[PDB]
RNA sequence: AAGAUAAGCAAGUUUAUUGGAAGACCAUAAUCAUUCUGACGUGCAAAUCGAUGAUUUAAGAUGUGUAUAGUGGCGAAAG
RNA sequence: GAGGCAGUAACAAUAUAUGUAUAGAUAUAGACUAGGGUUUUCAAUUUAUUGAAGUGAAUCGGUGUUAUAUAAAAACAAAAAAGAUUAAUAAUUCUUUAUUAAAUUAUUAUAAGGUAACUUGAUAAUGACAGUAUAUUUCAAUAAAUUUAAGAUAAAUGAAUUAAAUUUUUAACUAUGGAUUGUCAUGAUAAGAAAUAGUUAAUUAUAUAUACUUGAUAAAAAUAAAAUAAUUUUAACCGUACCUAUACCGCAUCAGGUGUCUUUGUAUCAUAACAAAUAUUUUAAAUUAAAGUAAGUAAGGGAAUUCGGCAAAUUAGAUCUGUAACUUUGGGAUAAAGAUUGGCUCUAGCAUGCUAGAACUUUUACUAUGUAAGGAAUCUGACUGUUUAUUAAAAACAUAGCUUUUUGUAUUUACAAGAAGUGAAUUCUGCCCAGUGCAUUUGUUAAAGUUGUGUAAGCGAAUGUAAACGGCGGGAGUACUAUGACUCUCUUAAGGUAGCCAAAUGCCUCGUCAUUUAAUUGGUGACGCGCAUGAAUGGAGCAACGA
RNA sequence: GACCCUGUUGAGCUUGACUUUAGUAUGUUUUAAUAAAUAUUC
RNA sequence: GUGUAUAUGUUACGAAGUGUUGGAUUGUUCACCCGGUAAUGAGGAACGUGAGAUGGGUUUAGACCGUCGUGAGACAGGUU
């Protein structure tokens, strides 16, 4: 047969990857004073950012909801708690939410970084100084604590509400996520090119639920799943 | 005035359905609205970008939701910060 | 189609203008290839010619520069 | 090396008794780049052969900067134009008037003025950035008037036709002021309107100011200073002829193919067509064949021809009346169906070149060129789109919409990133985990090591899962005949529910009934023990759309 | 001769055909020193 | 000849001179109806005749439904 599809789009990724910004935060010892000076809007991301202004230095931020040129904001270990300050992840009570968590202390930020998703936070525990986190996805993580975050919901609101009614508002879409599309059904193909293909009738002829035991090449459709249908 | 109840969404004409043409209806209406400016207290706020709301008069950008000018998920948790 | 103005009748509702949205409709230049199973078929031509047709601000057409090589590449998918 | 067929097929063939002319005929024409390389010009000898001559740059290209460890003769960048000369070069030679940069000379302000916006020698700025619609009529061009010149008519004409030149207030900001006011459209103002006084500019159509569409918001880097006058054997290296199709590529003087720009006159929407301009071109016969390739016309009948109205014919522009069933309420619709149209002389409106009405007249008026045949039903695909260069353009592919699954240590961070199936909207999505797969959790099984001994995953077993692969029976009696609501019985994982049909799915089969026709194996509507229909391997359904 | 047949002549493709292999999972041996705790054998 | 009164039939012998013609449905050959006439007779010639024509079916490479096969695929089953 030739290489199919899946393992020619992994190589096409490596002679042009995608670019994109990681913007991160700086940090400081004592609780200081900047200023918002611009807002702007990248090439691949929905979320508009933010340009902050600590020392004479202009850093780039994922800007909160309620924002406007000119306001002042302040970070440090311990900032009073507001809509946009960033502050110790010990401070905030119970029940609000933070959209930038960095991993361990003096880091850039690693979770909630798109526009609309957000965290809470469920509880304290004193002993050993560990509070839990409520992920966007669901899942519910125990952080350590002393790391700094940001308070507020992150901007951009819903984006999924009007459809993509016609074809061609798709296609600018993928194009500049830099993704491929149109995509073909594997159906539809010789088989050649996918275990899927050919025939005399358009089927499928093998269970579509493929265990993760095998190897790299192998792997197509449901791939080890843990149930499969509609629950009710 | 000449339409009974399409409204803005009589540009698609007869096509994509019905029930796509409704959810068109309550997007189309809040996203070509004008707002009032929360500085100057002027009606002269638009949107030009995915998040972002500027005033005309006195030219200051606001940050938003994608197609209203604020979000019911938004204003939640303002009031739990004012107690 | 939204938006806006007036004149009537009496919370609203008829009539007349202004305005110019849409993967809306139609033609020339340019492009493609449905039918005559027309012409030609040691041909003008190792795929052309005539009439008839389809097409229009876009998921279009095109020059140059850089990247992708044979159990390999590219593919809105006919091997 | 040379025959037959065979001088056969197939191609080329304008007029003049005297001419470097008078006529006819076909073809739009001209510049930059890619490719060609002396084909350029002249002389001599007959699209040939030989021999000479010809390409002149401080301001026209390259040489310079870069496109997120080798990239631009169309992106960025110091500076010029006329008028003439040669057999052939000319923003390059010559005349006239200019501009840039670098080296040497002569001279010198170190600040004034305005309440303010700002004016004069008195530095630290940028290269640099989508698309569409409307309003300006700058130039230019038309039209008119005038002044010189040209060509023709048997005659006639308030003086025709052609050429050259000369002419035809708005936006910001400042000071007073204290509440109104604009655009073709949307408006602007106590964060100060109108009205006054004033200071800057008016970007030359590839411009200016507004508005509109977007899960698309529309490149990089080298690059800076200034007053007045003068000077120069100061400004290096390479290409500058000619052809745009009979001087390129297809083996050719090939009806094919090949980037960009410019181009005069009539043309009441345009288109089509004709004429200018410019370039090429010389001599067989003819009222007569048959059968061909094109273009025309036809008495009476009107699809009887044929697999099939294949080919041809009819309709058509513009103004006024009028417009149905159905529907996803937007459409269907320019539905269908009728009436009018010339020429000349006037009247009436205001916006002054557009529109209504009236009288007179004729071998009657969009029709030279261009320009929809219409209606009623069925099957299938939602639509705009794409595809087997050279026998298949479609019911195939794509698409939005719906659903399942994996990942919390992503240069990117779950409204994100990978993997699959169906195919707009409306209404629905029934039963089965025995088989094969997939997931989760507590009998059998290798080697190496230790004086010797012991300990692996996997397979097997238990529990979940069908919008995972898939599957969804048969026989007997029982209420004048007839049928079986009801009952009995073999087994199995469960025994096809809601729906639909001789359908693109029914062998027997040209099934049975009705209707369409003079006559039907065709079409449409009903019937069902369905060889072998059936639910996201999706079932049912047609409004809009279809070479 | 593309249809059909023969040849102990080939090639593209699939799989519960025969024989194997990249990748991957799990054992054993190699692994810095030190102190302590716990369990299993004697 | 007659189970031939006339009319209307039916059987046998001689006889190839001349006639045997129009349409609806199907790719048809075959088949079956309508209309008419004196009478729509049976057949051969490489199952006459494609450098005479047409290309509807059959019969390469696109594609759809139904049945079989775990699968590539198959069907003198139905379509374009
Ligand atoms: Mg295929
Ligand atoms: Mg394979
Ligand atoms: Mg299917
Ligand atoms: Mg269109
Ligand atoms: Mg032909
Ligand atoms: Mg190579
Ligand atoms: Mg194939
Ligand atoms: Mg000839
Ligand atoms: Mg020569
Ligand atoms: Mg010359
Ligand atoms: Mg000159
Ligand atoms: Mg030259
Ligand atoms: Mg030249
Ligand atoms: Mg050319
Ligand atoms: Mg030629
Ligand atoms: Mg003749
Ligand atoms: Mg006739
Ligand atoms: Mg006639
Ligand atoms: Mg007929
Ligand atoms: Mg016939
Ligand atoms: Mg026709
Ligand atoms: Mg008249
Ligand atoms: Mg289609
Ligand atoms: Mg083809
Ligand atoms: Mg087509
Ligand atoms: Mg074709
Ligand atoms: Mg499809
Ligand atoms: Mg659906
Ligand atoms: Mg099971
Ligand atoms: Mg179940
Ligand atoms: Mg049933
Ligand atoms: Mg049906
Ligand atoms: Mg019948
Ligand atoms: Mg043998
Ligand atoms: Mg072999
Ligand atoms: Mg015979
Ligand atoms: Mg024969
Ligand atoms: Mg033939
Ligand atoms: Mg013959
Ligand atoms: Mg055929
Ligand atoms: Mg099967
Ligand atoms: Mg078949
Ligand atoms: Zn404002």
């Amino acid at each position: 047969g030739k290489v199919t599809r899946k393992i020619r789009e992994e190589t096409k990724k490596l002679r042009n990857p995608r670019k994109l910004s990681s913007p991160k935060y700086p940090n400081f010892p004592e609780t200081t004073q900047g200023t918002v000076v611009d807002l702007v809007h990248e090439r691949g991301r929905g979320v508009p950012l933010a340009h902050v202004k600590f020392n004479d230095e202009i850093y780039s931020l994922i800007a909160t909801e309620g924002l406007y040129t000119g306001q002042t904001i302040f970070i440090g270990d311990n900032a009073p708690i507001s809509i946009g300050n960033i502050t110790k992840l010990k401070n905030v009570p119970g029940g609000m939410a933070v959209h930038s968590i960095e991993y361990d202390y003096e880091d850039g930020g690693c979770v909630g970084m798109t526009g609309g998703a957000y965290s809470t936070v469920v509880t304290h525990r004193e002993e050993t100084n560990e509070t839990v986190l409520g992920l966007p996805s669901g899942q519910k993580k125990i952080f350590s604590s002393e790391v700094r975050c940001i308070v507020g919901v992150p901007s951009a609101g819903g984006i999924k509400e009007k459809p993509f009614l016609k074809a061609s508002v798709a296609h600018y879409f993928n194009k500049a996520h830099c993704k491929k599309w149109p995509r073909v059904r594997c159906v539809a193909m010789n088989p050649v090119d996918h275990k899927f293909g050919g025939g005399n009738h358009q089927h499928v002829g093998r269970p579509t639920t493929i265990s993760k035991r095998r190897p790299h090449a192998q792997l197509m459709g449901l791939i080890g799943a843990r149930r499969t249908g509609r629950v009710k | 005035n000449g339409t009974k109840k399409v409204g803005i969404s009589g540009r698609f004409g007869a096509r994509y359905g019905s029930t796509l043409r409704k959810r068109m209806k309550k997007v189309l209406e809040t996203q070509k609205k004008t707002y009032e400016c929360r500085a100057c207290g002027k009606t002269s706020v638009k949107r030009d970008v995915v998040g972002i709301w500027t005033c005309r008069s006195c030219k200051i950008k606001f940050a938003g939701g994608a197609y209203a000018y604020v979000t019911p998920a938004g204003t939640t948790f303002n009031n739990m910060l004012k107690q």
